[PDB]
């Protein structure tokens, strides 16, 4: 259920597109 | 149900919406936009690590923000042609 992400590893695996600019 | 999966999930949504929003489909956009921050809210519920919980605040609040700033649009235009 729960999960303690490292946020480096966080963003590795799941990496945020930008919106529209 | 894990925060991973929310992460995947949102994501891919978001994509889908940020296609919309660059091909001018704004309010099937927005929509996409709320579906994709339906699971990054998700997301957040479920993590506890405190730094990735205010990264995926930050994501969100960024997706909010253009969501909201295509529903503006989309109704100022409208009043404006109105």
């Amino acid at each position: 259920n729960y999960s303690n992400t490292d946020p480096e590893e966080l963003l590795r695996k799941h990496v945020f597109p930008s919106v529209p600019k | 149900m894990s925060t991973g999966d929310f992460l995947t999930k949102g994501i891919e949504l978001v994509q889908k919406a940020i296609d919309l929003d660059t091909a001018t489909q704004y309010e099937e956009a927005y929509t996409a936009y709320y579906n994709g921050l339906d699971y990054l809210m998700l997301a957040l519920k479920y993590e506890k690590n405190p730094k990735s919980k205010d990264l995926i605040r930050a994501k969100f609040t960024e997706y909010l923000n253009r969501a909201e700033q295509l529903k503006k649009h989309l109704e100022s235009e409208e009043a404006n042609a109105a």
